[PDB]
C-alpha cells in the first residue's frame, strides 16, 4: 500500500486481564511485579 | 508471624505462620486456612520482592515483614467460591 506504512507505539493494553490471556510465565511475572512494588521498588522493571 | 497475603485476583488476607519453619510451612498454613480447593500445597506458588520463594529454604532468608505483603498464586484453574444474596432467607422488611 502506497501510504507511509509506519504505526503509532503511543498506545497499549492499560487494564490487564483476569489471567485469561497470560501464559504461566506471564502470570508469574505479574505476581513478581506486585510483591516487587510492595517491597518499595517504585514500579521499576529491576526484579533484583 | 502474621504475614499479609495477596492473590492474582487482587484479594488480600493474613497468615499467622512460624518464622522458625520453612516456606513449605507457609504453604501448609495457606492450604489449612483457604482449603485444598482454593490453594493446595502442590498447586500454589509463593513470591516475595519479585522472586519465587524456595519451599525448602527458611522464611528468615527472605526477611518477610508482617505489614508488607507476600504474593500467592495457583496454576491452571481460576474458580473461587463467590457469594450470593443472603437476603433471600427473609426477602421482606419492617418498613
Amino acid at each position: 500500500g502506497s501510504h507511509m506504512t509506519i504505526s503509532q507505539q503511543e498506545f497499549g493494553r492499560t487494564g490487564l486481564p483476569d489471567l485469561s490471556s497470560m501464559t504461566e510465565e506471564e502470570q508469574i511475572a505479574y505476581a513478581m511485579q506486585m510483591s516487587l512494588q510492595g517491597a518499595e521498588f517504585g514500579q521499576a522493571e529491576s526484579a533484583d | 508471624m502474621q504475614v499479609t497475603l495477596k492473590t492474582l485476583q487482587q484479594q488480600t488476607f493474613k497468615i499467622d505462620i512460624d518464622p522458625e519453619e520453612t516456606v513449605k510451612a507457609l504453604k501448609e498454613k495457606i492450604e489449612s486456612e483457604k482449603g485444598k480447593d482454593a490453594f493446595p500445597v502442590a498447586g500454589q506458588k509463593l513470591i516475595y520482592a519479585g522472586k519465587i520463594l524456595n519451599d525448602d529454604t527458611a522464611l528468615k532468608e527472605y526477611k518477610i515483614d508482617e505489614k508488607n505483603f507476600v504474593v500467592v498464586m495457583v496454576t491452571k484453574p481460576k474458580a473461587v467460591s463467590t457469594p450470593a444474596p443472603a437476603t433471600l432467607e427473609h426477602h421482606h422488611h419492617h418498613h
